[PDB]
């Protein structure tokens, strides 16, 4: 449920340093089962609006440290696999995918000033894989454009 | 009269925003030229309800029915094997018939299973219900 | 077309057909059931649901999983009469093997006997062709697990995993894309795939009571039937 | 040549399947794949839309009794 | 038509209109039902007196195969008699070769095969009968089997046969069956078989009652019917 | 049974055998295959396709040995083949029991054809639905005969059964000659095999055995694919 | 035993990848008597593979015109029809490389009697086309025209001339 998993994630964001990172990532697939619910078209998605945010706090800890090449490809590969592990096509196509990758490019905005050439273009090479087939896709793709512009 | 359709479907003058919906029971008795793609684009296959489908339609007709909080839809579906939506509708009708019997304005669950037995019994006269596509 | 009594007896059509046996294949379809079989790296498993419309109807008296020998399991489809009558044939010549040759019969060989027997049911023109289907599994020395399918037509062939019942085309479609993609097969691999293919073809999410699971594996060659406890263990196992 | 057609789709691979296809069937194929990827909410075609393509149009081809041969 | 003639010819869809006819042919007979409590099995049958037609007690369909083995025939009568002779002969062979009581499973299975034998040729037709199989043991308990014209046979906790069949089994499942004593279940069925056949159809019928189980010491015998007469006193209070 | 005994095969008013005529049709509708006898032995190659990728190939077999120097293949319906296969198995055995020596090939074609012909004239049983091909290097010179549903048989330098046996027939008439060797005859046999085969022809798309004067032998998929080089 | 015989294919593949001709030309002759130890099928694969990898690379006539005649006469000693009949068609294509004035023209009198006498539908187009080369390059327009047309009508029976199509075009 949206509100329940929200108040739960509120206490789970504390466990970034309190609990081990990859243990928190083992705490991910439960919320990924919340994505396995697909209860309501917007209620079940607000969860993935949340745990993608907690995922970006894990990014703000492991990417804030050297855990960058390990933090990214382990993630975009499981969003890729998210079409098979959870409900296919991110279980609602959007609102938990749209702001998911949109907060991903918010992250990339936060790291373009920080993440050096190799890790920044491994991040870019992770999201451009989404540029091939799967990204925002409503009426913009300008998270795609806004970063592919930065690629030069 | 049919070849007029074959012409004015594809023919010379193309069409725009003109959608053709066809309905039949056995496709095997149709003209292949009419059956080729372009004229008849997609063939949608309708089949009998599964268990969950039967439960769902049963809930559908079961809505506006003065009854008791006693309905075991699951058992009725369990005895429910291969029945059209109109068939289950027939079940809801017959159960109400048994209710009119003895003039109990409510509905008991057992009349459901009885009507299911009757209707299911009535299908000892329907053979060759399937037809190969095309 | 109809010519003489090709529509009635086991004779040739003008096209070279014979309508009786092909009438017989869909004669299995009235059983209202679909079976599934799979072979693994060191194990093979059978599984098929049941329909218990009666509370008065017993539970243990519904099984189609038929133990032929201590190392031979089989499952049936079609009509219960032809199935059961098939059973005593299988058991019977099975024992006759041990009496004549000492050692244990090959599962392939027994399929040879059954297909040959069924051959005459079509061959003579004064005998009903026993419209049911046959499924066998068993471990082989220097060969591992094996699965075979006997038909009323009177032929057989090996496999790697196969289903039957009513959903042959669908289950085969699922299994072909399922296995050929370089699949490593463990025990719970083959099992979980077995439950999954059926539960997808039928879209059930069954309770652990309705279905049945036969099993043989090269750690205990005894043909084994599953208990609903462990069956539920695997059910929740695939239930992430 | 009209559709985007992502370069991971091998055309000849489906060409080998003889299948006795008519010319209009091809157009139905590319249509089915295209509306398939669109149903995926995608503006680019992949090979899966073609696997599904023959699994839709080329479907209804197999009924045989092995003992005939 | 054109295909339902033989017993060795498949319909163009895959069945046999011979057995098709014979089943409903049995369907037209009166009702005979059976049940089993926790420590026995009870048989009930409705018979029809036409006007006078016989010295009462004649031609009872409640047969008796073994000292512990009870029949419940329905449909045609004479073929049922032939079947009962087949069963008695069979159990005699089993006792002869092996020296103890035949298990109900093996007995019903053998009889089922023998029934299946008459569905594969043109020389003979199928049977026009059906029946029940009641047995009880101290090492086995209460077991009740059922046989169709086609050859299917297995167990129940209760079952019904005759015209009033589906309506009959309806209230049958209404009863608890696990903990019930067969003595109570006797007077119980009396309400069942006395809320069925009425006027403007047939005439004054007849209620016979077989009874085997623990209290019978495994021996099969008819209920003491005039004795204790609670079927009627209990099979009437349903006036409203 | 009852003992009806009445044959179901009668002569036409024109004077023809309708049932045999029909069985020849189903024989023609069988899988194609061919064999050749060239100056050292005989080679037999079939048209074996698995309808699905889930089949096993090392399970079912087509080129079948009878004795160490006698091979046989068929074209028709699979199931009826195995029966007469076993029959010939025994029938070759009793000869060896009588005389203590490997039965000559022509004797087998005699007795088998007798069994099939008598089985045709018998009552209440359709004839078989398969033609056969037999080869064996009995006393140096190998031999290659063909049976048929009518029980007849011939002696072919090389021929083919199945579909398009007339097209591959002519192809054999042209590409074939008086004498060759085993490998070359294999090359032409796979030539006509590809003459009507499917697209991909692998070790499992066909199967081939041979007779030599050293005895009968079967070919494995190893040397099959190994010979697949220089296709046709 | 076998790992070495496949190793001739390996090292020959090295001689063909690194780009040298004489080094392989010795490798061919080094394994001529070694051939007499394995099946005629694997021998077929070996001779075809080595000869084609040797021919397709270099325009060094110091060894090709000799070794090709080697494999041809050895085909005489082994009695294979298709082997010699293919290596001949390769041979005449080798002859055209030096603008051979008559032996490039004897392919008809030496091979066309066999090709059209056989059933072949693939090699006859090639021989007719190359013969269309030999007369145009040797100043004969009408004969090359008629032969080209014969290859045209012959090309109407191949289901897959994927490269021979443009070769004819
Ligand atoms: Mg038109």
């Amino acid at each position: 449920m949206a509100d329940g998993g929200s108040e739960r994630a509120d206490g789970r964001i504390v466990k970034m340093e309190v609990d081990y990172s990859a243990t928190v990532d083992q705490r991910l697939p439960e919320c990924a089962k919340l994505a396995k619910e697909g209860r309501l078209q917007e209620v079940i998605e607000t969860l993935l609006s949340l745990e993608k945010q907690t995922r970006t706090a894990s990014d703000m800890v492991s990417t804030s440290r050297i855990l960058v090449a390990v933090v990214k490809m382990c993630y975009e590969a499981k969003e890729w696999d998210l079409l098979n592990e959870n409900i296919m096509l991110l279980s609602k196509r959007r609102s938990q995918l749209k702001q998911a990758v949109a907060k991903m490019v918010q992250q990339c905005c936060t790291y373009v000033e920080e993440i050096t050439d190799l890790p920044i273009k491994l991040r870019l090479i992770d999201t451009l894989r989404m540029v091939t087939e799967g990204k925002i896709y409503v009426e913009i793709e300008r998270a795609r454009l806004t970063k592919t512009l930065a690629t030069i | 009269t049919l070849m007029e359709l074959l012409n004015q479907m594809d023919g010379f003058d193309t069409l725009h925003r003109v959608k053709m919906i066809m309905a039949t029971n056995r496709p095997d008795t149709l003209d292949p030229a009419l059956l080729r793609p372009g004229r008849l684009d997609r063939k949608i296959h309708i089949d009998l309800p599964n268990e969950q489908a039967r439960l769902d339609i049963l809930k559908i007709h079961a809505g506006p029915i003065t009854k008791h909080g006693e309905i075991d839809y699951e058992a009725i579906v369990k005895l429910s094997d291969g029945f059209n939506g109109a068939d289950l509708r027939n079940v809801c009708t017959e159960a109400g018939m048994f209710a009119i019997r003895a003039d109990h304005d409510f509905v008991v669950q057992e009349d459901f299973m009885k009507a299911v037995r009757k209707v299911a019994d009535s299908k000892k006269l329907e053979s060759k219900l399937d037809y190969k596509p095309v | 077309s109809s010519a003489g009594f090709d529509r009635h007896i086991t004779i040739f059509s003008p096209e070279g057909r014979l309508y009786q046996v092909e009438y017989a294949f869909k004669a299995i379809n009235q059983g209202g059931l679909t079976s599934v079989a799979v072979r693994g790296k060191d194990c093979a498993v059978i599984v098929t649901q049941k329909k218990v419309p009666d509370k008065l109807l017993d539970s243990s008296t519904v099984t189609h999983l038929f133990k032929i020998t201590e190392n031979i399991g089989c499952v049936m489809t079609g009509m219960t009469a032809d199935s059961r009558s098939q059973v005593q044939r299988a058991r019977y010549e099975a024992a006759n093997w041990k009496y004549k040759y000492g050692y244990e019969i090959p599962v392939d060989m027994l399929c040879k006997r059954i297909a040959d027997i069924s051959q005459v049911y079509t061959q003579n023109a004064e005998m009903r062709p026993l419209g049911c289907c046959m499924i066998l599994i068993g471990i082989d020395e220097e060969q591992g697990p094996q699965v075979y399918k006997c038909d009323p037509a009177g032929y057989y062939c090996g496999f790697k995993a196969t289903a039957a019942g009513v959903k042959q085309t669908e289950s085969t479609s699922f299994l072909e894309k399922k296995v050929k993609k370089k699949f490593d097969w463990t025990f719970e691999q083959t099992v979980e795939t077995a439950i999954t293919c059926l539960s997808t073809v039928l879209s059930i999410d069954f309770k652990p009571s309705e279905i049945e699971v036969g099993v043989v594996t090269v750690e205990n060659p005894k043909f084994r039937i599953l208990t609903e406890a462990e069956i539920d263990a695997h059910l929740v196992a695939l239930a992430e | 040549s009209k559709m985007n057609l992502s370069e991971e789709v091998d055309l000849e691979d489906y060409v080998a399947r003889p299948d006795k296809i008519s010319g209009a069937d091809i157009n139905s194929i590319c249509q089915e794949s295209g509306m398939l990827a669109v149903r995926e909410n995608r503006y680019i075609v992949l090979a899966k839309d073609f696997e599904k393509a023959y699994k839709t149009v080329i479907k209804k081809d197999e009924q045989e009794h092995e003992f005939y041969k | 038509t054109g295909y339902d003639l033989s017993a060795s010819t498949f319909s163009p869809d895959g069945r046999v209109f011979q057995v098709e006819y014979a089943m409903k042919a049995v369907e037209n007979s009166s009702t005979a039902i059976g049940i089993r409590c926790k420590d026995g099995v009870v048989f009930g049958v409705e018979k029809l007196v036409l006007s006078k037609l016989y010295e009462e007690g004649s031609n009872k369909r409640l047969f008796n195969v073994d000292r512990h083995v009870g029949m419940a025939v329905a449909g045609l009568l004479a073929d049922a008699r032939s079947l009962a002779d087949i069963a008695r002969e069979e159990a005699s062979n089993f006792r002869s070769n092996f020296g103890y009581n035949i298990p109900l499973k093996h007995l019903a299975d053998r009889v089922a095969m023998y029934v299946h034998a008459y569905t594969l040729y043109s020389a003979v037709r199928p049977f026009g009968c059906s029946f029940m199989l009641g047995s009880y043991s101290v090492n086995d308990g209460a077991q009740l089997y059922m046989i169709d014209p086609s050859g299917v046979s297995y167990g129940y906790w209760g079952c019904a046969i005759g015209k009033a069949r589906q309506a009959a089994k309806t209230e049958i499942e209404k009863l608890q069956m696990k903990e019930m004593t067969c003595r109570d279940i006797v007077k119980e069925v009396a309400k069942i078989i006395y809320i069925v056949h009425d006027e403007v159809k047939d005439k004054a019928f007849e209620l016979e009652l077989s009874w085997v189980g623990e209290l019978t010491n495994g021996r099969h015998e008819i209920v003491p019917k005039d004795i204790r007469e609670e079927a009627e006193k209990y099979a009437k209070e349903s006036l409203k | 049974e009852r003992g009806y005994s009445f044959s179901l095969t009668t002569f036409s008013p024109s004077g023809k055998l309708v049932q045999i005529e029909y069985a020849l049709a189903a024989v023609a509708g069988g899988a194609p295959s061919v064999g050749i006898k060239a100056a050292n032995g005989v080679v037999l190659a079939t048209e074996k396709k698995q309808k699905s990728i889930l089949y096993d190939e090392r399970s079912v077999h087509k080129v079948e040995p009878i004795t160490k120097h006698i091979g046989l293949v068929y074209s028709g319906m699979g199931p009826d083949y195995r029966v007469l296969v076993h029959r010939a198995r025994k029938l070759a055995q009793q000869y060896y029991l009588v005389y203590q020596e490997p039965i000559p090939t022509a004797q087998l074609v005699q007795r088998v054809a007798s069994v099939m012909q008598e089985y045709t004239q018998s009552g209440g049983v359709r004839p078989f639905g398969v033609s056969l091909l037999i080869c064996g290097w009995n006393e140096g010179r190998p031999y290659l005969f063909q049976s048929d549903p009518s029980g007849a048989y011939f002696a072919w330098k090389a021929t083919a059964m199945g579909k398009n046996y007339v097209n591959g027939k002519t192809f054999l008439e042209k590409r074939y000659n008086e004498d060759l060797e085993l490998e070359d005859a294999i090359h032409t046999a796979i030539l006509t095999l590809k003459e009507s085969f499917e697209g991909q022809m692998t070790e499992d798309n066909i199967e081939v055995g041979i007779c030599n004067e050293a005895g009968f032998r079967r070919l494995t998929p190893t040397e099959v694919k190994d010979y697949l080089a220089a296709i046709a | 035993v076998q790992v070495k015989e496949q190793s001739i294919l390996e090292l020959g593949s090295l001689l063909a990848k690194t780009g040298q001709a004489a080094e392989l030309g010795g490798l061919l002759k080094y394994v001529r008597p070694f051939l007499n130890s394995i099946s005629k099928a694997k021998a077929a694969r070996l001779v075809r593979s080595l000869l084609d990898l040797f021919l397709d690379m270099e325009a060094a006539t110091g060894q090709e015109v000799e070794l090709c005649l080697e494999c041809i006469e050895w085909a005489k000693s082994e009695k294979r029809t298709f082997l010699r009949q293919a290596l001949e068609a390769r041979l005449v294509s080798l002859y055209f490389d030096t603008k051979r004035y008559q032996e490039a023209l004897h392919l008809g009198s030496q091979l066309l009697r066999e090709l059209k006498k056989m059933d072949d539908k693939a090699l006859l187009v090639e021989v007719q086309l190359l013969e269309s080369k030999t007369y145009h390059a040797l100043s004969n327009l009408p004969k090359a025209r008629a032969a080209l047309t014969s290859a045209r009508t012959t090309a109407n029976a191949i289901y897959c001339p994927p490269k021979l199509q443009a070769t004819l075009d």
